[PDB]
């Protein structure tokens, strides 16, 4: 399209592949993880972004994610090493003040509720944790749910209800919520349309709709249905169901492993295993239960090797950052 | 990607880049000599890699390796492929996307043994225990 995908900062650190990179919420800091067992918090000073600590002795194996609590004082880090940590500045330096453990294998994922008294992790052992945040040191496991029947890719809490939805390697996604009397949590709906596995997943601003990332190369746009909807969709357990409205295929030659959806501007960046980063947005006309998504711009050569993850800025609209086992982060600004 | 440029239109770099590499023997010769876990022969040997089931391009840092397990119900044929991706790691360049494949019709549970030998965050963890990589290196490791 006339859109246009512009570099504008390169940066390196890490040694080896870059699994993730996460934006601070007020978008001047982010923090990036990977093979090296270190965690980067990067900084904005004048034109230039570089390291200003360096989190190691964390973990004893790679780490998969890192996630800010939406206050931001908080970062949890997703390891292999079966553990993940929560890290904050109270002495003016960050230190791991608690560690969370009982996954049987790698966790693969992280994620902070909307309030942030609540966190999600999940993991090569089909499972998903939900734990209670309650203090600096003190964390109670709310529910370990076993819906998933392979390893559980990605965890992530939709942005204004208490609602979390994961993705697997079985190639589906799971919706999750308390019940309403006894307050258990539970899976409330399975979606059901990739032939493979389910790398990423990423809602839209009003939590009403859901864009998956798959190994089958596709991205997907998902509606929720609530009971009582107009549109007629059946809501037979009485709970919402979401339905695939949108399939956008053969944008992508190899697996997609990261998908995330601006709530600034409402564009959709995919992270690609055959080096590109690829930008759509919804056309103008679109209809709700068929909408249309077109790629705007592309930069099929954004990186050396496969790119592990994009992520919009929270606060600088159009601000993209990316990373990826050529072992290089990128800052990218996108115009229309 | 995937859908293939419409045929009208010609990528604007390859028409500058078009204005020694890697061949299939070369990557034969890096993996044929690679042992059996079980049995004290190689991959050749057994059949399980062959020239012909080997594909390479260099420009597009791809290459793609189909094995033949020595039967249907192999229970070495992700430790197999496994050792395959391995030996291509270290061997090729780290531009180089490698994929490693059992051939079609050749194990009972062949998509399966595919899914895990292309999920590189699986492969990534199982490399990081240090028994399988020393099984690993003791398989590629030729004599
Ligand atoms: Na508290």
């Amino acid at each position: 399209g006339r859109g246009r995908l512009i570099l504008e900062h390169t940066l390196q650190g890490h040694k080896g592949r870059i699994w993730g990179v996460a934006w601070h919420p007020k978008g001047n800091v982010f923090a990036s993880c990977g093979e090296d067992k270190a965690i980067r918090i990067w900084s904005l000073t004048g034109n230039t972004w570089s390291t200003k600590t360096i989190l190691s002795d964390g973990h004893k194996r790679t780490i998969r994610e890192i996630r800010w609590s939406p206050c931001g004082q908080y970062l949890a880090s997703a390891s292999f090493d079966a553990t993940t940590a929560i890290w904050s500045k109270s002495s003016g330096e960050f230190e791991c003040n608690a560690t969370l453990e009982g996954h049987e294998n790698e966790v693969k994922s992280v994620s902070w509720s909307r309030s942030g008294g609540l966190l999600a992790t999940c993991s090569r052992d089909k499972s998903v944790w939900i734990w209670e945040v309650a203090g600096d040191d003190e964390f109670e496991c709310a529910a370990v749910l076993n819906p998933h029947t392979q390893d559980v890719k990605r965890v992530v809490w939709h942005p204004t209800k208490d609602i979390l939805a994961s993705a697997s390697y079985d190639n589906t996604i799971k919706m999750f919520a308390e019940e309403p009397i006894d307050n258990d949590w539970d899976c409330t709906a399975t979606l059901t349309s990739h032939t493979s596995t389910v790398w990423g997943i990423d809602f839209d601003a009003d939590g009403e709709r859901l864009v998956s990332c798959s190994d089958d190369t596709t991205i997907k746009i998902w509606r929720a249905y609530h009971p009582g909807n107009t549109a007629g969709v059946a809501t037979p357990d009485q709970q919402t169901v979401w339905k695939c409205v949108c399939t956008v295929s053969g944008q992508h030659s190899r697996a997609i492993y990261d998908v995330s959806w601006c709530k600034l501007t409402g564009l959709i960046a995919t992270a690609c295993g055959d080096d590109g980063i690829r930008i759509f947005k919804e056309s103008s006309d679109s209809k709700p239960d068929e909408p249309t998504f077109e790629q705007i711009t592309a930069e099929e050569g954004a990186h050396d090797q496969d790119v592990n993850s994009v992520q919009w800025n929270p606060v600088v609209a159009g601000q993209l950052i990316s990373c990826s086992d050529d072992g290089t982060i990128k800052i990218w600004k996108v115009t229309e | 990607g995937g859908r293939p440029t419409e045929i009208e239109n010609i990528n604007p770099n390859v028409y500058d880049r078009i204005k020694d590499p890697f061949d299939k023997r070369e990557i034969f010769d890096l993996i044929r000599n690679i042992n059996d876990p079980e049995h004290p022969l190689t991959l050749e040997e057994l059949h399980v890699v062959q020239e012909d089931l080997i594909r390479i391009n260099d420009s597009q840092n791809s290459v793609h390796i189909s094995f033949t397990p020595t039967i249907p119900h192999c229970s070495m044929a992700t430790l197999i492929g496994l050792s395959i991706r391995v030996k291509l790691l270290r061997s090729l360049p780290p531009r180089f996307k490698v994929t490693v494949e059992i051939t079609p019709g050749t194990h009972a549970s062949e998509l399966a043994v595919n899914k895990q030998l292309a999920d590189k965050e699986r492969v990534a963890a199982a490399l990081e225990n240090n028994h399988l990589a020393e099984v690993i290196n003791q398989c590629i490791a030729a004599k």
